[PDB]
């Protein structure tokens, strides 16, 4: 498990990692099965423990896609990516936009719920869960940019469509 | 609102003398020339004893040398942020459109007292390209309520709205 | 003791301090937005004043090889002088602040002697770590972290901290704020086809009253220059009189805004308090009165309702009001809330150090 | 009985408390984003202060290692929306653009004090309990966290304190639930005054309290209501009537 | 020492200063709307003035390959010269030739031999030509407006190094503002046609205005190599150009040729500006004019000024001019100029004689 | 080729030496016919330099 209790520059706290050992258990050991897959993490560094999860996901069995499933394996750098993002302008060692962080875990507490149909693609996909962040953007727009004005308007405009872009790698 | 409608259709009823006073009042305070006093007084007063929502001493005196210096016919849905925005569509992105842009933004951050120049320049610029038609009575509603943030929003989106057509 | 400084200041239309994309800064305040100078800013600008450099005994610079270079005529000692400071942890290079006669002598003469790398780091190390005798550092505070990751291990680093005597709030507006934009078209000397319709540019200036804060600690001043007192009270009034007449080095070449204050406020306290929420509610010109009058005007209410609330007998305060000649007094209609009125910059001074202790302005002028 | 005290401060821009990324602390309320100052830097903000220390003190009010603290102090919230700001700035040499974020707010402050427990804890004594009292509310209105003070030089003070001795525990922060829009014809915290005055008007009709303002600046109820027992202008003056109360002790 | 300059000029209704638009351009000072001319518009009417002529020497521009061409005369040349500027750095992005070129006039004949050097290829052409360029700084319109040259990196060729290029200014000048509020009018105007066989608008207005001029004396002696007498002329000519000078724009239409009724001259260690006395805008009585209650405003906040700051060990020294002495300064004090003169020849003469000592014919025979 | 000619010739703006009084004059036009409207003109005086 890759948990940790802070954000460095490689590193952005969401939630449970459940996405992580996926790509190999569903390729290597286990494959598809229908029942109820039990995940048990136990993050580490070193001699000092860090937290303990555990999570249970609704498995068909319903065929994998590599790319996809690959892709869902790399999901944090995506959202820490997501994050590092400054509002305007490049910047060398920015930590970008914190205000998103705030809201991060909770659009991924959202999306969990769906985690065997993210899994397998049956009904959810990427495009769907990236609909959760939304609202929550909207609501950090009006704080980010607090002027009645057309530039104001358009800025909030562009920033609303953020989100999260797949990395395989 | 009745007591804007009357104020709009009294402006419009007056000849050349009276437009001409106003003219030559422009840029200047209600107290001190009397002609101008006395002119907008009767203009205004009895509207102001019969209906207790009408216009403020400092609008109704915008309004009025505004419409004397540019003298636009009144039309419901023809407002500012409509025909600025409409026209915003046929200059050069890169440069023009900012300049054009800042002075129709810069009326956020003055007060009533300072909305003169920008709305004279605003016209203008409304005037270079052949515009006939304005509704003062919106006009006036939303500049009597300016200091209210939905004001400006509503503002702001209309003036969007127009823009993306 | 607290040594309190509050300043009314209008400034010509110009652009002192701007951001990246070359705007004046601004800033939220009572829901609304203002005029913003930063803290840092004034700050520069006070240190490397014409006031200040009878007392200006700090170098804040990450190129310390070259100036201990320079002191040696013909000896090279600019290899060995990088070496030995990425041996001490300055491996991008770190900023080093601190006194420059101690880093020139000593630098110099430990660096030129024949002793191991290791050692001559040490002693380095060790000499910047004790060079911490100057007024700019005490008033400023230092905070120097060496890079544990690419420095020797042999080498051990002392206290480097040194807390700061001065506190300086960020200027900000007592009204809105109005950004204006200026559209410049450059010539070209001689005739020709010349360019197309023209490169028209864009710089961005306004003009606003400002109000101005700092906070002296007298305790923690003389404590940063050891037993030593003569010298804080020169420093007082040397920074007294620089944030008096100095402004920011902005694009002050094409915006002259030399403008000097209105109105200063000098209070000595115990605990800080600031006067800032006096400009809540924005000021509004209205056909009589001006700008400044109506700032001045709202402070000294504020400060009446403070004195008049928060208040104990325990601890009374005092303080001196300044403006120039007397022409804007602080309690305009009946309230006498200053105690000694003064209309001189320099009897201001005087007073000042005369509340400090038995201090005379020439005397003192002497460390 | 429990007193409760309901603080409303409104601070210069400055940067009182930040999280891992140097960012404002915030929370979300009534549909909005607001900016939060956490209560462990209230506290240890009037603790380990100098003007606080005026049967051992400053135990009772609140605990360390089953001390059982008598003292409560909750989140402070904001009465608008939050408004974070960027300011970039160099370093120069005399011989790389960073970013740094800072904001401004009007906060809300709720703290509660149970007086049966501080006098249990204080072994019976009376007159110590409200001393302690008096040492609290002074300490408490004249303390601010010690954030980037010496580039954020924010010592402002509370312009209205309501102290409240009810039945039951009970915060005001519904009174905020729309976020305050500033009008031309007031301020921020005379509406925010005005907004908690429309919250207190309610509920009796459908207790005693003091009220205080530096002197008399912002009274509580825009009328000539009885809203509040009594209106003080002094903070002195305020602690001794709250010590009266109490049953009946000089300052 | 620091020469201080400060105008009072009403002028008739005009367009001097016009935006992108084609209106005046306008600022906001005390919270009012104010009539501006910019600093840079001064600054060419200045320098481009027959009162100027013979302090000249500095050219500014986009095309040295037309000059280089016309000083040989018959080389072709044009070509080859492009190409050796191309690779000295002078930016080309966007296909457009810019970077406008700053240097003294007569070093032009060293570029033209340079160039039509055989010997030598195009990378030490480049670099002699940069070389030249970067030491070309002896003019007096150079060494009072200073100049700034930031060749790009990525069209010029990796061997071509560039010196300091970098003169700090020794003259500030400030926007002009008007001591009253704007009145911004309209003109209707229509074109008619001779033959027998619609209406247009512009905009002009007419306001009082106060101008600010700073020179730093060390400065400009130090930017021309020590040369004392020229730097004297420079400073006679620049007073006499800043007087007789007018910016030409829409003059053809407005025929504004007003000269100042009022100019005081002060020497000082520090700059220190006199606009704060016009925060509260001018309001014209039945029983006076503008001009006089703006020169009454200027002598009270002078008053102010200099019985609260300046009043120190060092003194202040200034001289009033008005013409025929038609606007005396201030009544009540009548004392705060040490000379009232009433011809511009004798304050020059005046000015010349207290900073060194100077004769106004052997300053002018320096060039 | 080059069509700019330079002006050789500077005018300005006649203004007045006192302060404008700007008058109206109501006119009525007649009829030539008997059987079964106030008109408003501006006008005034000056002295120019």
């Amino acid at each position: 498990s890759k948990i940790k209790l802070m954000s460095n520059d490689r590193y952005t706290f969401a939630d449970r990692d459940w996405y992580s050992p996926l790509f190999s258990y569903l390729h290597a050991e286990g494959n598809s099965r229908q029942g109820k897959l039990w995940l048990v993490g136990f993050a580490s560094d070193k001699a000092k423990s860090i937290d303990i999860w555990d999570k249970i996901i609704e498995l068909e069995g319903t065929d994998t896609n590599d790319e996809l499933l690959a892709q869902l394996a790399n999901r944090a750098t995506a959202l820490n990516a997501m994050r590092k993002k400054p509002l305007r302008g490049d910047f060398k060692k920015s930590v970008g936009t914190p205000q998103i962080a705030d809201i991060i875990p909770h659009a991924e507490n959202r999306i969990a719920i769906n985690a065997g149909k993210m899994t397998e693609n049956r009904g959810y996909s990427w495009q769907d869960a990236d609909t959760e962040y939304g609202e929550l953007l909207t609501k950090v727009a009006y704080s980010l940019e607090p002027a009645q004005t057309v530039d104001a308007r358009l800025k909030r405009g562009n920033f609303i469509s953020r989100k999260p872009w797949p990395i395989i790698p | 609102n009745r007591g804007t409608v009357d104020f709009i259709a009294s402006l419009e009823n007056l000849k050349e003398g009276d437009l001409g006073i106003l003219r030559k009042l422009r840029g200047a305070r209600l107290d001190e020339k009397l002609p101008g006093f006395d002119l907008f007084s009767a203009l205004w007063w009895p509207l102001r004893q019969k209906n207790q929502r009408a216009p403020k001493r400092e609008v109704a005196w915008l309004i009025a040398k505004l419409f004397a210096e540019f003298r636009f016919e009144q039309r419901e849905g023809a407002t500012l942020p409509i025909l600025m925005g409409g026209i915003c569509r046929k200059l050069e992105p890169k440069k023009e459109l900012p300049r054009v842009l800042a002075r129709f933004d810069q009326l956020a951050s003055l007060d009533i007292m300072q909305m003169e120049e920008p709305l004279s320049v605003i016209m203008g610029i409304l005037r270079k390209h052949q515009q006939v038609c304005l509704d003062w009575v919106g006009l006036t509603d939303v500049l009597s309520f300016w200091e209210q943030e939905p004001v400006k929003r509503e503002w702001s989106d209309s003036f969007i709205k127009a823009y993306k057509i | 003791m607290l040594i309190e400084i509050h300043m009314i200041q209008n400034h010509s239309p110009a652009n002192l301090n701007r951001d990246d994309l070359g705007a004046p800064k601004t800033c939220y305040f009572g829901g609304v937005l203002r005029s913003r100078i930063s803290s840092q800013c004034i700050k520069r600008s006070i240190r490397t004043s014409n006031d200040f450099k009878a007392l200006l005994g700090g170098v804040r610079t990450r190129r310390l090889a070259d100036l201990i270079q320079q002191e040696a005529g013909e000896t090279e000692c600019w290899k060995k002088a990088q070496e030995i400071l990425n041996k001490c942890g300055f491996k991008t290079k770190m900023l080093v602040f601190m006194s420059k006669d101690k880093i020139k002598d000593l630098a110099r003469i430990v660096l030129d002697n024949s002793l191991g790398l290791t050692e001559a780091a040490q002693q380095v190390a060790n000499v910047i770590a004790q060079a911490t005798l100057a007024p700019d550092i005490a008033l400023c505070g230092r905070m120097l972290e060496p890079n544990d990751k690419d420095k020797d291990k042999k080498v051990k680093w002392s206290n480097t901290t040194v807390e700061a005597a001065l506190q300086v709030a960020h200027a900000i507006s007592t009204h809105i704020a109005r950004p204006e934009i200026d559209y410049f078209v450059a010539a070209d000397d001689v005739p020709g086809e010349d360019a197309g319709a023209g490169h028209i540019g864009e710089s961005m200036f306004a003009s606003a009253c400002f109000y101005k804060y700092f906070s002296i600690d007298w305790e923690q001043l003389v404590k940063n220059l050891k037993g030593d007192t003569n010298l804080a009270a020169h420093t007082v009034g040397a920074f007294l009189l620089a944030a008096a007449k100095t402004n920011p080095s902005g694009k002050q070449n094409s915006f002259a805004a030399h403008n000097y204050p209105d109105g200063i406020l000098v209070e000595f306290k115990n605990s800080p308090i600031s006067y800032a929420n006096a400009f809540v509610r924005p000021v509004s010109v209205v056909k009589e009165s001006d700008l400044v009058e109506q700032s001045i005007g709202q402070l000294s209410n504020y400060v009446n309702d403070i004195r008049l609330g928060y208040y104990d007998e325990q601890s009374p305060v005092i303080g001196f009001w300044f403006s120039p000649n007397n022409r804007y007094p602080l309690g305009y209609k009946h309230s006498k809330l200053a105690s000694r009125n003064i209309g001189n910059l320099n009897e201001l001074v005087g007073a000042v150090l005369d509340y400090i202790g038995g201090f005379k302005w020439e005397e003192v002028q002497k460390s």
